[PDB]
């Protein structure tokens, strides 16, 4: 007994325009091969070697550039040097 | 039952905790069964008229905390107006 | 003047017919009108934080109480204008939004009962206006007696206050028992050193704030939203969380409590994730109540919170009362209409919004995008000066706390617009009737306070300086 | 103090664990309500004033005016299903 | 009255366009236009003399709530250039109406609402950079994406959703803890300014706590290595417009905040973290970019080259070197030259003549595109750090501040003019060569708007590419404020 | 300075506390539940909610002691340590390596961020802004936290941050001077 008005007369929805003709034949094979690439991380699981990427991307090199980067910070000068003279500070 | 015997516990013990102010926890307790010393009673002859408890809540209510009797009308009827208007039916 | 309306419109509503009861609201909405028109200025009374205390250590007002005064008045003439006021001039909008006789009778004494809490000094006055809310709001529950559902709601309301009205009453009468004494004014900071009133003062806090919906106790208070029609539940949602929360911030009887610390965590936790995966846009809707009060539970852990209190209060009232008048305007649009007394539930249905009155998804957005704390809008000042006072205060795990929970809740606001701006196959071309022009005013103006109401934030911090410094 | 919190508290568990039908949970917060009232009515008469006094004679309209309230909700309750469940609303 | 009825009759103009017009888009492209026009007659009048803030104006105080104020008090919002902001005005203003140019007939259901959310956009990262309290620069920081919300998910590809989201989630989540940070400054300074923030000093217990917030937000918006994560969907489901106002001007903008509000007032706590943002600069040079080469899709191969053109500008702003600074200035300016025209080239010309991105499909464009061919080399090798482009002069100038500081860091941060030309010139050479696809029937060549706006975008680059001294007269103040060598 | 902690006698507290509370918490899933249940189904339909309190009163409150004692110090990273062995026996329940890893690290992560904050819900009294002298120094004195200056001693600067990148104990001016 209860139904949305009757002076609603709603109509289609268009979109518009011009019906441009097809100038790609669509191959299903590459759609879905990158289907399947771009949608990759809801399919994703840790194995060894995701461990093994993920220790070593994510962990041990930032740990090896940051050793490298902490120990670095004033050594070196080269900005006016001579020969005898060491650039260490240290 | 097992929840009836651990809320019997804690809610009986805890109820009877708020009557006292040390801050150690079993010192609250204790002073609630300390209660077996006799309060003496003793006979002052200030008071000269029957006023009897219900003539104080009449002199309380009525000057002290008139209001409070004023919204307790609105209250009462509150509790008139409520169960009328959900039992009519009108028309 | 609240009295004088009670017992001028008993008597004239007890003379009146049934088909009078609508234009008897429109009658009493101009009244609170001329409420806030004529009788403003006494604000003039209450210069530098003077506070009077009336009928005799009894009720206090002082500035802040005023300006919740005002608040409640304001969005009760926003209530009674959808009450009283047509949507449409169809047979369909007639059985769907019609008052009963006694609703704006139960509506002012509820008003009433909200006000003597704010206003109010002793307990006992605490005790009778909590006692008389409640009794209104369970009236207002239970007055669409002909739904399965609202009486369901009005029983299940019954017992949780019932409960928690004892629990306050014992709170009232633990606290009498060491101290001879009603007033939070006798405290005076230095009996709180020497006195252990921490579990007395914080049960009477805990008993007071679970009738809001803090989180342990929430999922009775989000059945009674879900199950009320769509109307009462705009009032039913809004006034014991302003009456109660403005109570226990003007008394500060709930500082550095773990226990509010916790439960204010547990709030914006189980709020934000509470409501993620969920299909109806009064539980959905209700969910946001449920953090918006989160918020409110960290302020009571303040000293000096009245900034941060009154400007989030407005915020959240205007942004409520916003966002339940914009699906009410979405009733027509959606093509199945259930269930007499709460015509739209699922969220899904009002899928098409963007294609069929376009510019109320454009209000739909401005709301929504105040909910989650954008800076153009209102939401954020409010989000922000809570932060400010958080931050000033030593409680740091709250903060970032309080953020996770913010960014968790975006999700579904923002599932709201996901849902209006997406293609329908069938869209209106042109209607034959148009809305209330006073009622559709009315949400055009709450909008307008919260896109353009950035504006006089410096204006009312300097007002702010004086009335309450 | 003992008999006003054991009415209180025996009450309490008996409304919470109240499975069996509705009108005990009604007497189980009248109950209660009459525990409040033993508690204070004692604290009133050991420190010698009306003032709790003044708080129970109105907790006890309050209570009166709470069942007559909350019964016409039942009311409310039955007039479309004309039995009440055991288990509860 | 006067300013009053300025706008009244504007308003009443837009009105009358509107009644007799459909679109708006001639008005939004003139009124963009005069911008510039208005922008570069305040260049005329700048004072490149003075380090003051040379154009100031206050909005929303107290005793003037609607408009201008002229008070002995004042808190409302500040704003005003020095040279700094105003170089980044400059290459703001002249993309705006090429946005509004790029899509003139792509979108053709609804015009006015999408030309009206782009011009949007654009005016609110115009006053981004002439903000100056800490909150009035954050309140048009996020002004920006509930437009960029409704932007991205009304129009994009068939994955429009998830990218809107994404644009609200990781840069909304950012930028709260940046507003955490704002707070704790504006509660013990209790003032947000950009002019007195360099007078006061804060402990250094106290410095440790607040720039992990503001940096944080920074890590989010130019997108260094934990969270780079929006950026490749973003672009890669984005319109056109979005996708470029996107990757030429807020990763800039974050570039812009890390200098104005980062390097004043915490700079004693700035060199003790210097190494932590060379972990993460580099990190996010070196692994991005060889995330390139497996890359499946055509505008994510242009996005992951943004984050590392700006992990490599980020090096030069941390380098305490005058250098460093003005090396990421003319590379952040130069990328947002080049790198719209390469999202017009994987958008414009390429998405909406065959609407599928995907990089399988297209091969030998030359043969029947060959000055879009001709294009797509020499937008190629202008991304890269070939010289002469202004690319390069801000790639050099960035690393050579950033062998400054530290010379371990710089020599595998110097590895990123070879990684960045890997993946680069192996697409180009995809795109370039071979026999023309099968998949791909030949279609028309570039138009006459198309070409217009490639060569504005690659002139704008060759001019700064041959000589860098031209916005030198901005920024030379700018280049010794922010350096703290005792 | 600090003082070593107890880990026996604060371990055997929490073993007690935790049994505390699987026994209340059994009870509460017993009597919110549906179905067949006795007063023997505490601890058969229990759902092992005694060993989730035991195993993380016991982990959390003798890896933090532990790392306390050995590190001679009370920091927020004693709070890491504590959190990653709670996590490892919250983990464990899922009998999964990967997810095992996830619950170490991601609750040694936001137990550390929570020990980071001062270990507390409530707030600090002498910490906090309110409470605490802020604003600019009122005459020349050692600057605290929340407080403000102009100028900072130069000796601070080479004993805080060091004495090598761009920075040094004499400006470079007059470190080059004529006579
Ligand atoms: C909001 C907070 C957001 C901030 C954290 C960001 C999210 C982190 C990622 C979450 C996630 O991945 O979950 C997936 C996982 C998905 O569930 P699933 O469907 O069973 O498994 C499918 C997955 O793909 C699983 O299969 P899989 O093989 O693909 O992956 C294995 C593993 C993968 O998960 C990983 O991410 C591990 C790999 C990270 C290594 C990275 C190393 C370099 C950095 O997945 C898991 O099982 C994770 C379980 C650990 C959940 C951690 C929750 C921490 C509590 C947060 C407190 C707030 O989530 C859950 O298992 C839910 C568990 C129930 C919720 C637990 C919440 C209880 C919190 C108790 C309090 C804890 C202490 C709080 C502090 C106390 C003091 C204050
Ligand atoms: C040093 C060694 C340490 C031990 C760890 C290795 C580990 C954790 C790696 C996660 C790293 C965390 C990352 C965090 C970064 C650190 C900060 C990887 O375990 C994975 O190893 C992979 C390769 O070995 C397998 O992948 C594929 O397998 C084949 C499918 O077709 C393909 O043939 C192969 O080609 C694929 O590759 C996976 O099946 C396996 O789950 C766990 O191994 C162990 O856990 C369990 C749970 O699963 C494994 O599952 C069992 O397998 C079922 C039958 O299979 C049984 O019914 C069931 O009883 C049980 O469930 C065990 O086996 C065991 O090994
Ligand atoms: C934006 C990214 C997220 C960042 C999260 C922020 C959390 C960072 C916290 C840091 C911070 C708040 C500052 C934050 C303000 C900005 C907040 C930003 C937004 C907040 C969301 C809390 O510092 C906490 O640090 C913890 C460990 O790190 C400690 O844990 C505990 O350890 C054990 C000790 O007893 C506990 O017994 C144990 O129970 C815990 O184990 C706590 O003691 C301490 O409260 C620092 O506060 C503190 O700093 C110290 C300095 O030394 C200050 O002392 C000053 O200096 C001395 C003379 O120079 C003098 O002593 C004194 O005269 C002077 O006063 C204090 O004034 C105080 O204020
Ligand atoms: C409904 C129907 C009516 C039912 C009635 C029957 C029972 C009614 C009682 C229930 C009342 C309702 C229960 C409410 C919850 C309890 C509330 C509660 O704990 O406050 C506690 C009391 O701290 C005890 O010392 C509390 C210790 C209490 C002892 C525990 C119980 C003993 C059980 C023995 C086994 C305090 O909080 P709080 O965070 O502010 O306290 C903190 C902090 O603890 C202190 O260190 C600080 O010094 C202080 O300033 C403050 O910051
Ligand atoms: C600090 C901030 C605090 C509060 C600020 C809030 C509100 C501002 C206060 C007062 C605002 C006062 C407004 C009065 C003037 C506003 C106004 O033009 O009339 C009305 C709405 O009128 C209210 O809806 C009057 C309703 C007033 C209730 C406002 C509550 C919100 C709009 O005209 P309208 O063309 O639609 O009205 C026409 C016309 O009157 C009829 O003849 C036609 O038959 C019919 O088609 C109708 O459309
Ligand atoms: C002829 C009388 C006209 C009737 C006016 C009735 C108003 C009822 C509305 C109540 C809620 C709406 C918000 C009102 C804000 C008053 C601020 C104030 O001033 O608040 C201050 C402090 O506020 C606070 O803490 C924070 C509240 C912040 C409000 C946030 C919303 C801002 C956007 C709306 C405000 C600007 C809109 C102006 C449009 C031209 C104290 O309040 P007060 O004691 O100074 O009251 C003033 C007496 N006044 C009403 C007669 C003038
Ligand atoms: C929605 C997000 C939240 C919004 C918060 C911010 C609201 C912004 C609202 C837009 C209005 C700001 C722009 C107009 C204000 C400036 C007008 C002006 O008159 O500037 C005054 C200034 C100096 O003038 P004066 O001191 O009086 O002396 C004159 C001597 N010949 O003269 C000057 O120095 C020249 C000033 C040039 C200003 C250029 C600004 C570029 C952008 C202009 C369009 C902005 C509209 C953006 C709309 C989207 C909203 C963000
Ligand atoms: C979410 C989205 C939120 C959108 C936020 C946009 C914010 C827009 C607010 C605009 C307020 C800022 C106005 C800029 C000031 C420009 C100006 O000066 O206009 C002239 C007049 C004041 O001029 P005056 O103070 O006399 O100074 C002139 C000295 N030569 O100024 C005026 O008379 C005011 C005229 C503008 C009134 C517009 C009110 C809002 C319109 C809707
Ligand atoms: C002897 C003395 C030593 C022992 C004392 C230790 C006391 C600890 C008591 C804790 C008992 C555990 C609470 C509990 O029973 O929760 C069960 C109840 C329902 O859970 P259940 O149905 O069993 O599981 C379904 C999962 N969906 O869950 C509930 O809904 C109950 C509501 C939660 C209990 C209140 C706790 C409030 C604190 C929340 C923690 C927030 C932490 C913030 C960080
Ligand atoms: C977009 C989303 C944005 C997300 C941003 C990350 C949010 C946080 C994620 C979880 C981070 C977990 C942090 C673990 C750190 C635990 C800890 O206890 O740190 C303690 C450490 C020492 O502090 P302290 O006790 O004062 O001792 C001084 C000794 N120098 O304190 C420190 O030295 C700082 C250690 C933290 C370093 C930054 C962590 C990442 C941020």
């Amino acid at each position: 007994e209860l139904k949305p008005s009757s002076a609603i007369q709603r109509g289609p929805l268009n979109k518009g325009g011009w019906d441009a003709p097809h100038a790609l034949h669509n191959d299903g094979a590459i759609d879905r091969y990158a289907h399947w690439r771009t949608f990759y991380q809801e399919r994703f699981k840790y194995t060894r070697a995701t461990g093994k990427s993920t220790l070593i991307f994510l962990v041990a090199f930032p740990a090896l550039i940051g050793y490298v980067a902490y120990q670095s910070e004033g050594l070196f000068e080269f900005a006016g040097k001579r020969r005898g003279e060491s650039v260490t500070t240290r | 039952l097992p929840l009836v015997l651990i809320s019997l516990i804690v809610l009986t013990i805890s109820g009877l905790m708020i009557y006292s102010n040390d801050s150690i926890l079993i010192n609250k307790l204790l002073e609630a069964f300390g209660n077996d010393y006799n309060t003496i009673i003793t006979q002052d002859w200030f008071n000269i008229e029957n006023t009897t408890l219900l003539t104080t809540i009449g002199n309380v209510l009525l000057t002290n905390n008139a209001f409070i009797l004023l919204v307790l009308a609105i209250v009462l009827l509150l509790g008139i107006i409520g169960p009328i208007s959900i039992t009519m039916k009108h028309k | 003047m609240l009295i004088l309306a009670i017992i001028s419109l008993i008597t004239f509503v007890s003379m009146s017919k049934l088909s009078d009861n609508r234009a008897i609201i429109r009658l009493i909405n101009i009244y609170l009108i001329l409420v806030l028109v004529l009788d403003s200025f006494l604000y003039l009374l209450f210069l530098n934080n003077q506070t009077y205390t009336v009928m005799g250590e009894l009720l206090i007002f002082n500035s802040f109480t005023f300006y919740i005064d005002m608040l409640i008045y304001f969005i009760m003439i926003v209530i009674s204008s959808l009450y009283g006021y047509n949507l449409y001039n169809n047979n369909l909008y007639k059985t769907l939004f019609e008052p009963k006789k006694e609703l704006i009778i139960l509506f002012l004494i509820n008003i009433l009962g909200a006000l003597l809490i704010v206003h109010s000094n002793d307990f006992i006055t605490l005790f009778v206006a909590i006692e008389l809310q409640s009794y209104s709001i369970y009236l207002i529950t239970a007055i669409y007696n002909s739904s399965y559902k609202a009486s369901k709601a009005s029983m299940l309301y019954f017992f949780m206050g019932g409960i928690l009205s004892i629990l306050i009453a014992y709170s009232i009468n633990t606290y009498y028992s060491v101290l001879n004494s009603y007033t939070l004014h006798s405290l005076d900071s230095l009996i709180i050193n020497t006195l252990d009133l921490n579990l007395i003062l914080i049960a009477l806090s805990l008993g007071l704030l679970f009738k809001i919906g803090i989180a342990p106790l929430h999922k009775w208070l989000i059945s009674i939203y879900e199950n009320t029609p769509i109307l009462i539940t705009i009032y039913i949602s809004l006034i014991p969380k302003i009456s109660i929360l403005s109570y226990l911030v003007l008394s500060n009887i709930s500082i550095n409590s773990l226990v509010i610390s916790i439960l204010a965590i547990l709030t914006l936790l189980v709020g934000s994730v509470g409501g993620l995966l969920q299909i109806k846009i009064k539980r959905l809707l209700a969910f946001s109540g449920l953090t918006n009060a989160g918020y409110m539970m960290l302020l009571l852990l303040l000293n000096n919170n009245e900034f941060s209190y009154l400007y989030y209060i407005t915020q959240y009232s205007i942004s409520h009362l916003a966002i339940f008048m914009i699906i009410i305007f979405s009733i027509y649009y959606i093509n199945y209409i259930n269930n007499q007394y709460n015509p739209i539930i699922y969220v899904n249905q009002l899928k098409g919004l963007i294609h069929d009155n376009a510019y109320l998804v454009l209000s739909m957005a401005i709301v929504v995008f105040s909910f989650i704390g954008i800076p153009p809008l209102l939401g954020f000042f409010g989000k922000l000066n809570i932060l400010m006072s958080i931050l000033n205060n030593g409680y740091y795990f709250i903060s970032i706390v309080l953020i996770v929970a913010s960014l968790i809740s975006a999700l579904y606001y923002l599932y709201l617009l996901n849902v209006s701006i997406q293609d329908k196959n069938n869209i209106l071309i042109n209607s034959n009737e148009t809305v209330s022009s006073v009622l559709s005013y009315i949400l055009s103006s709450l909008i307008i306070l919260i896109t353009f109401g950035f504006i006089y934030n410096s204006l009312i911090i300097d007002i702010f300086n004086v009335y309450f410094n | 103090m003992f008999i006003g919190t054991i009415i209180l508290v025996l009450s309490f568990l008996g409304f919470v664990f109240n499975r069996r039908n509705i009108i005990l949970a009604f007497i189980c917060l009248e109950t209660m309500l009459l525990g409040i009232n033993l508690i204070l009515l004692r604290n009133s008469v050991l420190f010698d004033d009306i003032s709790g006094s003044l708080f129970a004679i109105v907790i006890i309209i309050l209570a009166g005016v709470e069942s007559a309230i909350g019964l016409s909700l039942l009311v409310s309750y039955y007039r479309l299903r004309g039995v009440i469940n055991s288990y509860g609303i | 009255m006067f300013l009053t009825s300025i706008l009244l009759s504007s308003l009443y103009l837009f009105n009358r366009i509107l009644a007799w017009q459909g679109n708006v888009k001639h008005f939004y492209l003139f009124a963009s236009n005069l911008l510039l026009l208005f922008i570069v007659v305040l260049y005329i009048n700048f004072n490149t003399f003075s380090n003051s803030f040379q154009f100031n104006f206050e909005l929303f105080n107290s005793l003037n709530p609607f408009g201008l104020s002229n008070s002995d008090i004042s808190n409302g919002l500040l704003f005003g250039i020095d040279g700094l902001s105003l170089t980044f005005i400059l290459l703001t203003v002249l993309l705006i109406p090429l946005t509004l140019l790029g899509n003139w007939y792509n979108i053709n259901f609804n015009s006015n609402l999408y030309y009206t959310l782009v011009l949007a956009i654009g005016l609110v990262i115009l006053l981004n950079f002439w903000a100056l309290d800490y909150i009035s620069f954050y309140i048009l920081f996020e002004a920006t994406l509930p437009l960029l919300f409704i932007l991205i998910h009304i129009y994009g590809s068939s994955d429009s959703e998830r990218a809107s989201f994404y644009v609200l989630m990781f840069t909304l989540s950012g930028s709260l803890f940046m507003l955490l940070s704002i707070v704790v400054i504006s509660i013990v300074l209790n003032t947000t300014n950009f002019i007195n923030h360099n007078l006061f000093v804060l402990s250094l217990d106290l410095q440790t706590i607040i720039w992990l917030g503001l940096f944080i937000a920074i890590m989010v918006k130019t997108p260094l290595f934990p969270i780079h994560v929006w950026l490749p969907v973003v672009h890669s489901e984005s319109p056109l417009a979005g996708s470029m106002i996107l990757a030429g001007l807020i990763l800039k903008l974050a570039l812009y905040a890390i200098l104005r509000l980062l390097l004043p007032l915490l700079c004693e706590a700035q060199i003790l973290y210097t190494p932590m943002i060379y972990i993460i600069s580099l990190l996010t040079i070196i692994l991005t970019s060889l995330a390139t080469l497996r890359q499946i899709d055509l505008k994510v191969i242009i996005a992951y080259s943004s984050i590392s053109h700006m992990g490599i500008a980020i090096l030069g702003v941390c380098s305490n070197t005058s250098l460093g600074i003005y090396g990421s200035i003319v590379l952040g300016v130069a990328h947002g030259f080049v790198s719209p025209a390469l999202f017009l080239i994987v958008g414009g010309i390429l998405y909406d003549r065959y609407h599928i991105r995907i990089v399988n499909y297209y091969k030998g464009l030359t043969t029947y595109m060959p000055q879009l061919a001709t294009y797509i080399i020499i937008l190629s090798f202008a991304n890269i750090g070939t010289p002469l482009t202004g690319n390069f002069t801000g790639e050099f100038l960035s690393l050579q501040g950033g062998f400054i500081r530290n010379p371990i860091i710089g020599g595998i941060s110097c590895i990123s003019v070879l990684l960045a030309a890997i993946y680069q010139l192996k697409l180009t050479n995809k795109l370039t060569g071979g026999i023309s696809s099968i998949y791909m029937h030949r279609t028309n060549d570039v138009t006459i708007r198309e070409k217009f706006i490639m060569n504005i975008l690659i002139i704008s680059t060759l001019i700064i590419g041959i000589c860098p001294q031209i916005m030198y007269n901005l920024l030379y103040w700018t280049v010794n404020n922010y350096i703290y060598i005792i | 300075h600090f003082h070593p902690y107890n880990t026996l006698g604060l371990a055997t507290q929490s073993a007690m506390v935790g049994l505390g509370a699987g026994v209340v918490a059994a009870a509460a899933r017993n009597s919110l539940a549906t179905g067949p249940r006795n007063i023997l189904t505490t601890f058969s339909k229990s759902g092992g909610v005694v060993t989730i309190f035991t195993g993380a009163s016991i982990a959390y409150v003798f890896t933090y002691c532990s790392a306390a004692n050995l590190r001679e110090r009370k920091d927020g990273w004693n709070h890491m340590w504590a959190g990653a062995a709670t996590g490892a026996v919250l983990g464990a329940r899922t009998k999964l390596v990967p997810a095992f890893i996830g619950w170490t690290v991601l609750c040694g992560a936001a137990c550390g961020l929570f020990g980071w904050t001062g270990a507390r819900f409530n707030a600090d009294r002498k910490a906090s802004l309110e409470q605490s002298p802020k604003g600019f120094v009122q005459e020349d004195a050692h600057q605290t936290f929340w407080e403000v200056v102009h100028r900072r001693p130069l000796s601070l600067t080479v004993e805080q941050l060091g004495e090598g990148r761009g920075i040094n104990a004499v400006p470079i001016a007059t470190a080059t001077e004529a006579p």
